[PDB]
């Protein structure tokens, strides 16, 4: 079956940096667009960043455009997220997911079809 | 942002609905409103996409709809195993890609 | 005049591209010569096309300078050298630069298609 | 390679358009053949021009797909069909699409002219 | 139809440019005639290129109207004149307008390059 | 002489829908761009929306742009404004007027030349 | 927006003026300041278009003027039967097309 | 090496217009971009406007765009700043300076180097 | 705007650092932070440009530094003729070209 596993660091301090990495299996990595979302204990679901199937295009929420980078290594089937400053309001369980965008040769998606286990980012 | 009820409930086997209200521009213009069912301790699982479309591997009793500036998830035949936090999500254009509501507990 | 800036510096010469471009179009053997000139013109136009530069004489691109092709500084290249000297300077790298420009334009067009797809 | 993707699916084959574009420009009867090849190239470039596609290889337009031309879904068309089969499938509709593209571009250009006219 | 608007007013006739554009392209002297037609087409396309209009039938520039060339109002020019009469009235100015258009495009290209140079 | 006659419903509930249609006579309809304007019963008159002579381009006041659509049919000499999601502030007498724009080939106007009688819209 | 006096007055046969002011960008940038005469119960009719040009059907009593960012309408030889709600209007660019002032009574 | 001399007005009534003209020696104007930067009477330096080497492009801060125009004449070796509306918050010592940009055929400067002695403009 | 200390206190034989802090986006993105020395009664003189570059006519005792969203000017070997108001300035992109701080008296 399809699997998606979040990995990365744990405790961070304000003003630092953190790289998260998702390993995908059970499907062709390069055939799906992906995104990063977060769930804070005191919040609901929210979207953070979106990456295309190739990786050429990236999109972010206004609150992180100047700090976060979403990237992907298609040969390693690995999605990466580099974060900076890591403010107290950024503490949450972060997830990566497949779906949410399409190449315009595949049908419309705009949905997050497969969700990983998640990893907790604590400031 | 989207507005959802804090919680819903009903008897086993009962049909219930969960509403989702957003701004009329984004919900009306964009027909891309989905619902996710997040069991406690688990990641959210997609249940309803394209307003009325069901992914494979999902119970037929799960359905949904859109009307005006709102949307809803309909869960018929409530089971004990259906206790989860329900979330709605919608496409909001190029400036804001996705908008979400809070969780609704069964 | 035609090629009047040929001995001038690259910066000054960049302001005379219009006269040189306009003069590129200006029994059997002369007809063959006309056809060959047209074929060369169209080859240049198609090369500009695949790079996304078909609409202008000065077209900036998204390919960075390698610096291995030439390590001269910008001021040296534009204010001291002539275009003939520059052509000699990078004569060994043209087939690489053109390929990179082709790949860059292909990626740019695909990105544009994906951006247009967003509702 | 030239036509190397000809047997590939339409999606995969869309990534080699520059190979065909570059290679298509690669006793009197031989000069006639060269002139006719040039005329066909120029007619195709003029046809792209009138549509407002300039030098783009993948040109997105404002003309909707009618669905009567072909009722296949996007995934079936791009992943399970070749360009030869697709081109044969819609051979009866090509001139209608071409007419719609010309009308759409004429309306677009008039609308742009009127927008530019606003102070 | 081809040249059907030749006797129509300039305004109405501006909507038929597509037909003439398609009708510009459609034994040694037959080959020579085809080559000459190609050369004239390419000269016109290059002239539009230098003006930055290679992809359009109708394009606006930044060159002002002198008003000495013709002091008619837009209503008189577009509604009460044919294109033949207009062409005759400015037959002595066409090359001046062409020169001004070339200079304007050169200034636009240099200004665009400098604007793109800003980070 | 030029005449512009507005016909449409004069009473709608908040959040409803009304289509107001202006019939033109006395001139070539397709030769002019035209607009809808409104005046509240006790206030001055303001511009609402502008449509080009061909109907290709439409412009609206931002406070109504998301809910009003201006359209025309040159063969029927008919102008129409489709109003949705009406707010209490939209109660006004609306007027059909010809002028305010020129499609580049004719001399400019930027004024409203011909005026209709108007129609009262109650929210 | 545009500012216009709520009322002017004068005796029959006298010259009166109605001012129209507003932000300097909207009036200074574009020389398209029109005036309308709206009799009570009637739709406005064009009185002046452009800075000074008079339309056909309007008498010589009405004349426009502009200086700086202030425009005005002069009514010479004012008649008792001329009383109406007068409005000024001006082009405000591509983002905002037209701006109107308040009505002037007589 | 390089000398910049500014000629202009002094105390002017609000609502008028002034033109401050900078002349210089030591370089050709067409080879360098130039700017106007002002010293607040009681505080520091503020950039007002920048003009390109050729004069084709002009840039302003948003607070002055509606009042100030920067213009160049290379044949006369003259730079000028025309100021309108004369808000009394425009009192300052206005300095003529070189630099601020390049035309991409020289390494980008993005700084000012030669300075004049300035002129005090009051309102 | 950029922040900058209103004043510092230099002394012979010591080094002084004049700090400057601005928006992290503009300072981090655009590595074009210059420093000027404005002698009282005189126009500002460029002292440092770029992060580590120096113009002709200025000795090596003046050196710039950049880190994070901050920048500084370090001066050693302070002379009597160095007592002037120092200013920092940085490139802000196309919408605003330069951001300036206040003066620091030695
Ligand atoms: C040749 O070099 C001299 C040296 O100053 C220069 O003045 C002249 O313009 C150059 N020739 C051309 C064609 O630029
Ligand atoms: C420069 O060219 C060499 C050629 O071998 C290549 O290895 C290197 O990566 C290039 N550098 C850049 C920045 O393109
Ligand atoms: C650029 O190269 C020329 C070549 O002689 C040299 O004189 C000049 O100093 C160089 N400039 C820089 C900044 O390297
Ligand atoms: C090009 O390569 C040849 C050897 O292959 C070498 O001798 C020559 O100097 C090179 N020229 C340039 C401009 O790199
Ligand atoms: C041809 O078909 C085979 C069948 O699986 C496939 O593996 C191969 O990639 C195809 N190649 C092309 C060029 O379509
Ligand atoms: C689509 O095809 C039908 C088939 O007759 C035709 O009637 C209709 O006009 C077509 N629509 C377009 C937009 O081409
Ligand atoms: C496309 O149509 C075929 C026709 O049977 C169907 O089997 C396939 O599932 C469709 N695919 C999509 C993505 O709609
Ligand atoms: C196209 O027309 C031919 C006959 O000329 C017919 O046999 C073929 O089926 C048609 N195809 C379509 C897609 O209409
Ligand atoms: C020709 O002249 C007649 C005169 O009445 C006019 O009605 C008609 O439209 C004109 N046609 C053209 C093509 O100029
Ligand atoms: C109009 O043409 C005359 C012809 O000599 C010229 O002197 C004048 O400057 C021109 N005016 C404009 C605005 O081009
Ligand atoms: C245009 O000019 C002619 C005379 O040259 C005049 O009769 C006509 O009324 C003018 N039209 C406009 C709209 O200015
Ligand atoms: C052009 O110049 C010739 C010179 O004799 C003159 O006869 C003709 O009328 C002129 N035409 C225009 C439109 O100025």
């Amino acid at each position: 079956e399809v699997q998606l596993v979040e990995t990365g660091g744990g405790l961070v301090q304000p003003g630092g940096s953190l790289k998260l990495s998702c390993r995908a299996s059970g499907y062709t990595f390069s055939s799906f667009a992906m995104s990063w979302v977060r769930q804070a204990p005191g919040k609901g679901l929210e979207w953070v960043s979106l990456i295309n199937d190739r990786g050429g295009l990236t999109f972010y929420v206004d609150s992180v455009k100047g700090r976060f980078t979403i990237s992907r290594d298609n040969s390693k089937n690995t999605l990466s997220l580099q974060m900076h400053s890591l403010r107290d309001g950024d503490t949450a369980v972060y997830y990566c997911a497949t779906g949410g965008m399409s190449s315009a040769l595949q049908s419309s998606k705009y949905y997050f079809d497969f969700w990983g286990q998640g990893a907790l980012v604590t400031v | 942002a989207l507005t959802q009820p804090p919680s819903v409930s009903g008897s086993p086997g009962q049909s219930v609905t969960i509403s989702c209200t957003g701004t009329s521009s984004d919900i009306g213009s964009y027909n891309y409103v989905s619902w996710y069912q997040q069991h406690p301790g688990k990641a959210p699982k997609l249940m309803i996409y394209d307003v009325t479309q069901r992914p494979s591997g999902v119970s037929d009793r799960f359905s949904g709809s859109k009307s005006g500036n709102t949307a809803s998830l309909t869960i018929s035949g409530l089971q004990a195993d259906d206790e989860a936090d329900y979330y709605c999500s919608a496409y909001a254009g190029r400036q804001t890609f996705y908008i979400f509501g809070g969780g609704t507990r069964l | 005049g035609f090629l009047g800036a040929a001995g001038s510096t690259m910066g000054a010469a960049s302001m005379t591209l219009t006269v040189q471009a306009r003069n590129l179009l200006s029994g059997i053997k002369q007809l063959q010569a006309r056809v060959l000139a047209v074929e060369h013109y169209l080859r240049d136009q198609q090369l500009l096309g695949i790079w996304g530069c078909s609409g202008k004489l000065i077209c900036c691109t998204n390919v960075p300078w390698n610096s291995s092709w030439s390590n001269r500084n910008l001021s040296e290249i534009w204010d001291n050298m002539t275009w003939l000297q520059w052509d000699k300077e990078i004569s060994n790298y043209t087939q690489i630069i053109y390929g990179l420009l082709e790949e860059s334009q292909n990626q740019q067009e695909k990105n544009e298609q994906d951006l247009l797809a967003l509702d």
